[PDB]
RNA sequence: CGGAGAGGUA
């Protein structure tokens, strides 16, 4: 439910997203 | 039949463009007749020189311009075309 | 005829006049104190200053300039903040907005430029567009919306007039719109409910009036009786004493008709408090008639998917067909476009029966404020074809309206055509511009200098051809064909004596007796046709649009064409012939 | 604290029965505080006297037109709204009017009984041209704002009589405005614009005085919770 | 020559101008803006912008 | 023009410069486009000096 | 601003086309684009079409080609294996849409699903015949337009509109998240680089406003310092904020301090304001924009900018200069605020005029003063000066001694003419601050923030502000969805941790995948009261209002909730110039053109063609001659204004001189014959 | 129709910084602006004090930070503009706050002279860790309204002194609601009752006079035509 | 304040 779960010290935010990400964002600065 | 005229919009232009040809004629006599005016004003710092002061009762502070046109809405100037 | 001026540019605009005025009240014993106090904004520089700008005339411009009313002269008035404040009516005329336009000032110094800026260049004198001759100060957006809902009657509303019922008299007939305002303020009856009040400073309609003062008219004082909304009385109570009684709803085109009326009929200073007037009314009013925005008033037909899945099945059909080799690629397409044309306008259909007569988008839309129902099907109903960026319709079509949320191929191929028009639109500014410079080039030596070269050439006007089994058909383009427009010959109609005489501005009245006696073409003087040697005559090109009289002998005609042909050049779309 | 501009009241006369005033140096946001509750005392505070029903003989079971009057029964009613009247007994009274046959009936055609008193005498209100005759009765009280007209459950007092509705209020109509009144460096100020009408019965300038000692009595109610409060002192004249 | 040479084709224009010896009457609009002249329409034609202003002898002699 | 002389070519450039702006929904007085295609008809080839 | 701009993709450049030769079809939305272009992020100009902006997923292959991931499918299975593509090989397969309904079976659940067929034609297809699937349903959107939620509410332009402008938006002075996010802001906010990230784990030692000292887990110390009140290339501050405490224990890779538009490691970009739907007297009028007076007692949308004046010190063919306080011909009270060397005080307060640095150069005494001033509209705080010396061998330019250098800074609150935004392309500028006790106050006395008039939204096509303003309320209110007998239908689909809320609870909708409208509905139905039992907001999401003017109720409820503004930089402090006489050109003797040295506004040639067709002569005349370039003309005016005289006759201008001269340079005999 | 009975207010105690006032019979649709009336008159006229410059013993400006404190000065101002102080002088009174060490710093740590008092001790101020000390003069000042930051060019102060914007309400939050009487015989009346809650320096009934007492003040100047 | 280039607002 939650939007960030990888980075350690996140706010819990929480989402209404119904679908699971396979991937995860790369880095954009790459 | 009007409301009464505010600031800049005295007197009505309906009424000023009654004793002209046109709107050009009325921007012309408007403008030496304020011209005559503004002078008589530097004359009398140091002489009258041919000029006439305003003929109806000058406000306060009421610029050139004013007192002109107040003077053609009653009747008491004359102009010529060219 | 307003403007507001911050407090900071005037002083600097306005900097060697309230030196002198400095100099001149002994603030300062020379110039160069009076500068310096300028400089250092003692407390005494403002009290100078808003003497100093008293009855001096600002010149405002916003850029493109495309037309004349580009330019116009204001008063300025001292406010407080870093901005200039704009009067509301003079935004169409500037083509304005307030999402971060800016614009420039000019202030004219002689006697001759001020002098200009106060009668020809004023705003106030300026009401009606010099391209068509409509007016152009005229109220929009929230001020029609407030007047429209103001000047409305809806059936079985609080305190409604009710005729006898037998034990007890009329209920709803007020003695005075006083009464009637004391009544509504005590919540016992409403401003847009059907009462009978007594009036005697209305003029009455003219077969009110015709049946029952007659005479001669109705004499202000003299009473009356009219059966209408408190609301109407309100409105006509805001135009000129003379007018007569206006009962309706103020449909923008109805405000329209009545401004343009004013200004044909009246002096221009009655115009311009008339529309002083209906600002503040539907500004007023606008805030107390609820127009606001919700998904709930949003609503959606109730029959959509019955009518996609009802043409999904032809759609399908049609591909079946496709597949058995029964047509091409092509007429694949054009079968898909013409089905899915058909969906959307009876989804169209549908939503427009569907939503009630008051609802806010609604309400907005059919008051003429602004808006128009595609824009209510894309939101409600939806969207249907997009365009490829060769420019042919995508067959799909996208079937969600922006209410429900459109998915991640929708939105991709609709961005296609959102950039499309963009392009467009950056090419076409940049083409209208050269098209106006040469015309403004070629057209620059035309003056009228000659009151009439009293010739008799002429060409002849349509004006209304007949029709096959016989009546007279007004002709639709009629207004720019045959107005402001004066005749080359006189009108006699089955050997009867002349309709309207050689030399005739040819107006509304004019054109009604023409039609009236039943002769259908006329010949009228035109600059294609003038004598004078050098430039055209104030005869043979006519009555002045922006005047709305003779045109004058220093008119500079050809830079007004110029400016009216390209003005609306952006508008005209860029759209192998 | 001490308030640093004394507003002022001033009087416009357009009419012996309609007056314009002006406070003009209000700070700012004061001119809203105050226009709409001067509006409202005004319009529905100082007390008056108004018809308030009346008896037309012939009249009983149908109301559209009197026989021997030329005007029908909403006319009547309509003209005797507009009575300018004025009474000192808080009960209600009963007036009459009757004339003979021909003539004009107008308002001082009616005898005024004691207390009782017309200030509109020429006021027209029914012509009889049919040698008829006209007996109507009037009734007079005293109130304040307007009042609709009260259905009467209790009709055994009388069936003729027709309930009208009261305007109490000799104020007949009121309006305000309000701008900007500074150049020092403030545009921020306030004015009101106060414009007043009233009916024969009593001046404007005699209703604003009304008004405010009617509101100077309404706002002394919470005053008086702390009497050694700090507000702002406008001073003296 | 100088109102076509500040609409296109200045160098052709005055090659051509340059050659054929052109005198220029100055009367026009774009004329008489670029050398600073009042230009020959509204409120700049002969019978406007030379008008006559004088009192009247009755409000003359009422001074 | 050269088939039916200047009236016809006038008539001709007026109505089809006014069907082209009517298409957009934008009124203009023909007298503008007259003054316009006025100023395009104004000289005269010459054949025999 | 910054990240978008590292990931920028231009076609205009020293080898490919350029802004005015290119045609409409290099400006074009191709289909092969999809996955690796952003097509809703351009500029709105000249531009359009030829700047971009690589995808969110996507990268580059060795030859220089784009790659965008894709979920390999198998039998009719949605697998794993994410291989990336190119667009020539993706143009021979069939990929499928990410929002597409999968069953954790590998098995789609409805029959037909669109896809991009080969030439992106979107087509119902068989199931079998589907080759590869999108990751996500974000997959086209750039970094910027991720940002905007209920993006698929909204129409392309004003989505366009929206997502440049959240590049624009300023810093304020604090930070605060949005309610309604969602969810590319704590990824963006940490790439980006403006926030400070632990190296190592540890724990925290000493934590002070100026540096963190994390004692890692072998006995090492790490102390990172944080920048503060530093300025950016446009003038902004930026300002670093630890956010934590002496005994926390941190991790690899967590955010350890706070940036600019930061607020807990996510991006904060504007404020929660309470706002109203209606129109109200005709101030909102045309896009302007009602605010409180709150917001700027309390200072909401308050921004700190900071300027840098810089000067050095030649060597001068004259010979020498100096910096001191010996200015000739200046008492000592002008130069109370300078110092021993000759800079300002720290700490000092500087008006438009005044020495920063004060100097005098010997032009062949001749010691001339040509000390720094504060520009025209300038003031402040000076709050640092740098100063490098030759003495010092420092790394100077050739030829100078010193470069002392100047920073002034000063908070900016919101005033009427600043430009106001939010994330949906509406925007527009203040057009009247009404003091807090005439504002439409809700039934508990609670007043509205800000008013946005209602003839703005239905046209523009960009509902998802007041979808928006609807959750915004839902989150700020706190709800509670009752369960008591079974979910409600509307909540069978809604993820648990969502069936209830606490006030001022913080949410996320994705920008394709994110609250319905049923929700959204279902919500508004069930909210908390707020101290009393009183819910001020019904179903349909509108309140009742009273009249602060007049007192009385608004006969209609209005529509009301929290939406997330952000104040543009755009200010009317920078917007504000005047002129009546100052510097001129050389050449031309005309004003100068720009705010920075005075300078004029320029009149036209179109606005000359309009004071023609006025038949205006006179005014042109003067505006032409006497005000531009006549220069006796210019001095004469000037002495008559100022005395009680007359404006004299304008004379000839000073451009057709020299164009007269050009002519004659071109071999052309000119002459002006009597 | 002459309703014979004047208005009366009486109060309600809810809690210590709110009440309700009734106040009855009123003229039928007299509610409403009365009401907004005494509203506006609360929410704009009614007299405090507030802190009005500050100084911190090593900072220059506000655009600095404190050595051993985890907040920036600028956090900190922001932290001390949300105190109550209730003061009875008419002059400046100048108060001190003094910490040294670890702990954090809270309101309740001023130490303010006779008149001036603190109404919310332990809300915060800053934290100092360990080498912290934080010595910070604040100036009380009596007045109405919102006055802007007067900055130290005009007020002749020294590079130390801070400005700060003081805002001087007592008052937090007002609303009203009527109860109207519509009979079917014309006895007709209305019903006000007056929420008015104050942030805890004066009671309500204090705000309600004062307001009671600048209407009062005004609406005398339309009695003199008499 | 003269030129070139880059970005942006209406
Ligand atoms: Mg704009
Ligand atoms: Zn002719």
């Amino acid at each position: 439910s939650s939007s960030n779960n990888s980075v350690p010290g996140a706010p819990n935010r929480v989402s209404f997203a119904k679908l699971r990400e396979p991937l995860e964002v790369p880095g954009l600065l790459d | 039949g009007y409301d009464t005229p505010l600031g800049i919009t005295n007197p009505p232009i309906d009424e000023l463009l009654d004793r002209v040809s046109s709107k050009y004629a009325l921007v012309i006599y408007a403008a030496k007749r304020a011209r005559q005016i503004n002078d008589y004003y530097n004359q009398l710092g140091e002489g009258i020189l041919e000029y006439v002061g305003p003929l109806v009762e000058p406000g306060l502070q009421e610029k050139p311009l004013s007192i002109a046109l107040r003077e053609i809405h009653a009747d008491l100037l004359e102009h010529t075309e060219g | 005829h307003q403007c507001g001026l911050p407090k900071l540019m005037a002083l600097e605009l306005f900097k060697p006049f309230v030196m002198k005025r400095l100099v001149d009240l002994n603030h300062a014993q020379n110039i160069k104190s009076a500068k310096r106090m300028v400089e250092r904004q003692r407390p005494q520089v403002w009290d100078v200053l808003e003497e100093v700008i008293a009855e001096h005339p600002v010149l405002l411009n916003r850029a493109p300039t495309l037309h004349r009313l580009g330019i116009q002269a204001f008063e300025p008035m001292l406010v407080e903040g870093k901005a200039i404040q704009l009067h509301p009516l003079v935004c169409e005329a500037f083509n304005a907005d307030f999402d971060g336009d800016q614009m420039a000032v000019h202030l004219p110094l002689s006697a001759e430029a001020q002098a200009e800026a106060r009668i020809l260049m004023l705003s106030s004198n300026n009401i009606l567009s010099p391209a068509s001759g409509r007016p152009l100060a005229m109220p929009r957006l929230d001020m029609v919306t407030g007047l429209y809902y103001l000047t409305t009657e809806v059936p079985g509303d609080t305190g409604e007039y009710q005729p006898a019922s037998g034990d007890h008299p009329e209920t709803g007939v007020y003695s005075s719109p006083a009464e009637a305002i004391m009544a509504a303020d005590r919540g016992v009856l409403s401003v847009r409910a059907k009462i009978k009040v007594r009036l005697t400073q209305l003029r009455p309609p003219v077969e009110i009036e015709a049946e029952l003062f007659g005479h001669s008219g109705w004499q202000p004082g003299d009473a009356w009786m009219a059966e209408t909304t408190l609301g109407r009385v309100m409105f006509n109570e805001l135009l000129p004493l003379g007018y007569p009684f206006v009962n309706k709803q103020m449909h923008k085109k109805v405000q329209a008709a009545i401004i343009n009326d004013l200004a044909e009929r009246y002096p221009m200073i009655v115009v311009a408090q008339t529309v002083d007037k209906l600002k503040d009314a539907g500004f007023y009013w606008a805030t107390r008639s609820g127009v606001t925005v919700s998904m709930a008033d949003v609503l959606v037909p109730p029959r959509k998917k019955e009518i996609l899945d009802h043409y999904e099945e032809r759609a399908d059909k049609v591909e079946k067909q496709f597949q058995r080799g029964a047509l091409n690629h092509d007429e694949r397409n054009e079968a898909l476009v013409e089905i899915w044309k058909e969906a959307t306008d009876e989804v169209g259909q549908a939503l427009r029966e569907h939503y009630p007569d008051d609802n806010p988008i609604i309400t907005i839309v059919d008051s003429g404020a602004t808006g128009n129902f595609t824009q209510t099907r894309t939101l409600a109903g939806m969207k249907g074809l997009v365009t490829n960026p060769k420019g042919e319709f995508i067959p799909r079509p996208v079937k969600s309206s922006f209410r429900e949320g459109l998915t991640v191929l929708e939105y991709f191929i609709n961005t296609h055509g959102a950039r499309k028009g963009l392009a467009d639109t950056a090419l076409r500014t940049a083409d209208s511009g050269y098209l106006t410079r040469r015309l403004v080039d070629v057209s620059q030596d035309v003056i009228v200098r000659e009151h009439d070269c009293q010739t008799e050439r002429g060409i002849v006007v349509e004006l209304a051809e007949r029709a096959p089994d016989g009546t007279l058909i007004r002709d639709p383009y009629i207004e720019t064909s045959a107005y402001a427009r004066t005749l080359g010959t006189d009108a006699v109609d089955e050997a009867g004596n002349v309709i309207v005489e050689r030399g005739q501005d040819l107006g509304d009245p004019e054109i009604d007796a023409l039609l009236a006696a039943g002769i259908t073409q006329v010949k009228v003087r035109s600059v294609l046709t003038c004598a004078t040697s050098t430039g055209v005559c104030a005869t043979c090109y006519g009555r002045s649009m922006a005047t709305g009289k003779l045109v004058d002998i220093g008119e500079a005609v050809g830079i007004v064409a110029a400016q009216s042909i390209g003005e609306p050049g952006t508008q005209l779309t860029m759209r192998d012939i | 604290m001490l308030i640093s501009q004394r507003p002022t009241l001033s009087e416009d006369v357009l009419t012996d029965n309609r007056s314009q005033f002006v406070i003009e140096p209000l700070e700012p946001g004061f001119g809203y505080t105050l226009g709409n509750s001067l509006r409202r005392t005004l319009l529905s505070s100082i007390p008056g006297a108004a018809v308030t029903s009346i008896r037309i003989d012939g009249v009983l079971h149908e109301f559209t037109t009197v026989p021997g009057v030329k005007e029908d029964v909403t006319e009547i009613i309509l003209n005797l709204k507009s009575l300018v009247v004025s009474s000192e007994e808080d009960e209600p009274v009963t007036m009459y009017l009757r004339k003979q046959g021909p003539g004009e009936v107008t308002a001082g055609d009616i005898v005024p009984p004691a207390g009782v008193t017309v200030h509109n005498p020429g006021m027209h209100i029914a012509t009889l041209n049919d040698k008829g005759k006209l007996e109507v009765e009037l009734v007079v009280e005293r109130g304040r704002g307007y009042v609709p007209a009260v259905q009467n459950r209790a009709s055994g007092a009388e069936i003729g009589r027709i309930p009208v509705d009261s305007i109490y209020s000799p104020v007949l109509k009121v309006t305000y405005k309000v701008d900007a009144t500074r150049v020092e460096q403030r545009t921020d100020f306030d004015k009101l614009i106060l414009d007043v009408e009233t009916k024969n019965s009593i001046s404007p300038r005699d209703a604003l005085a009304s008004a405010g000692k009617t509101l100077v009595e309404l706002f002394g109610l919470a005053r008086e919770l702390n009497v050694e409060a700090e507000g702002i002192e406008i001073g003296p004249s | 020559w100088l109102s076509a040479a500040s609409f296109q084709e200045t160098t052709r224009v005055l090659t051509d101008a340059a050659i054929n010896c052109r005198s220029d009457k100055l009367n026009g609009l774009k004329e008489n803006v670029i050398i600073g002249k009042l230009i020959p329409a509204g409120t700049g034609i002969n019978r406007y912008r030379n008008i006559a202003v004088q009192p009247t002898e009755e409000a003359r002699a009422a001074a | 023009l050269r088939v039916q002389g200047p009236r016809e070519v006038q008539i001709h450039l007026v109505r089809e410069v006014q069907e082209v702006y009517r298409a957009q929904g934008v009124s203009i007085h023909d007298k503008h486009i007259e003054v316009i295609v006025r100023q395009m008809l104004r000289r005269v080839t010459i054949i025999d000096s | 601003s910054g990240l978008t701009h590292k990931r920028r993709l231009s076609a205009l450049g020293p080898g490919g086309l350029s802004r005015e030769r290119a045609g409409l079809e290099v400006r074009d939305v191709h289909p092969s684009h999809y996955g690796r272009m952003c097509p809703i992020e351009t500029p709105e100009g000249p531009n359009i079409g030829l700047i971009g902006s690589l995808s969110v997923y996507a990268r580059v292959n060795p030859f220089g080609f784009i790659e965008t991931p894709y979920r390999k499918v198998v039998d009719g299975v949605v697998s794993d294996e994410i291989v990336y593509l190119t667009a020539d090989e993706e143009d021979r397969h069939v990929v499928a849409q990410a929002n597409s309904p999968i069953d954790a079976d590998g098995r789609f659940v409805e029959p037909r699903v669109l896809v991009r067929r080969k030439a992106g034609e979107v087509e119902y297809v068989p199931s079998s015949e589907v080759d590869y699937m999108d990751v996500s349903p974000r997959q086209m959107v750039s970094v910027a337009t991720a940002m905007i939620p209920f993006l698929e509410h909204d129409d392309a332009n004003r989505a366009l509109m929206g997502a440049n402008m959240q590049r624009q938006a300023v810093p304020l002075v604090r930070s605060e998240a949005p309610l309604v996010g969602t969810g590319m802001e704590l990824r963006a906010a940490i790439d980006a680089g403006d926030v400070v990230v632990a190296e190592e784990s540890g724990v925290i030692e000493e934590v002070s406003a100026d540096y963190i000292t994390v004692m890692h887990d072998n006995g090492t110390r790490r102390t990172y310092r944080m920048r503060k009140f530093a300025r950016s290339n446009h003038g902004t501050c930026a300002n670093q904020c630890p956010i934590v405490d002496a005994g926390d224990r941190v991790e690899a890779g967590q955010v350890i301090a706070d940036g600019p538009c930061t607020d807990d490691g996510e991006m904060a970009l504007g404020k929660n304001l309470l706002v109203a739907i209606m129109p109200w007297e005709g101030h909102n009028y045309e896009d302007a924009i009602i605010l409180s007076n709150r917001l700027v007692e309390e200072d909401v949308l308050t921004s700190i900018h900071i300027e840098e004046h810089e000067i050095d010190a030649r060597d001068t063919k004259l010979g020498a200069e100096e910096i001191t306080r010996d200015i000739p011909n200046i008492s000592d009270e002008v130069l109370a605020d300078l110092d021993e060397r000759g800079i300002v005080r720290i700490g000092a307060e500087v008006r438009d005029g005044d020495i920063l640095v004060g100097k005098v150069t010997p032009k062949g005494r001749e010691v001339r003063d040509t000390s720094l001033k504060v520009p025209h509209g300038e003031s402040g705080k000076v709050i640092g000066i740098r100063v490098f010396s030759r003495e010092d061998e420092d790394e100077l330019p050739a030829g100078v001694n010193e470069l002392v250098r100047v920073y002034v800074a000063q908070k900016r609150k919101i005033s009427d003419g600043d430009k106001l935004a939010g994330r949906h392309g509406n925007k527009g500028v203040i057009g009247k601050i009404l003091p807090v006790e005439d504002m439409p106050f809700l039934a508990d006395g609670t007043p509205v923030d800000i008013i946005l008039n209602t003839h703005g939204v239905p046209r523009r096509m960009n509902i998802g502000q007041i979808l928006e303003t609807h959750l915004g309320w839902c989150a700020h209110s706190g709800w509670k969805v009752d369960a008591a007998k079974g979910v409600p239908d509307w909540a069978a689909r809604l993820p648990d941790e969502l069936l209830e809320a606490q006030p001022n609870a913080i949410v996320s909708t994705p920008v394709f995948d994110g609250a319905q409208e049923a929700e959204l509905q279902g919500l508004l139905s069930c909210t908390l009261p707020n101290r009393d039992g009183d819910v001020l907001v019904d179903a349909d999401g509108k309140a009742m209002l009273f009249d602060g003017r007049s007192g009385e109720p608004f006969p209609y409820p209005v529509t009301v909730g929290y939406m997330y503004i952000m104040k543009l930089h755009h200010l009317v402090d920078d917007k504000i110039h005047a002129r009546s006489t100052g510097p001129y050109s050389m050449i031309t003797q005309q004003p100068l053109g720009g705010k920075a040295q005075f300078g004029g506004q320029r009149f036209g040639e179109m606005e000359c063609w309009a004071m023609q067709a006025y038949g205006a002569a006179y005014t042109l005349q003067e505006l032409l001659t006497i005000k531009s370039d006549d220069t006796v003309g210019r001095v004469k005016v000037y002495e008559a204004i100022v005395k009680g005289e007359n404006i004299p006759e304008p004379g000839i201008p000073e451009s057709f001189k020299v164009l007269l001269k050009e002519l004659q340079s071109l071999c052309l005999n000119v002459e002006v014959l009597s």
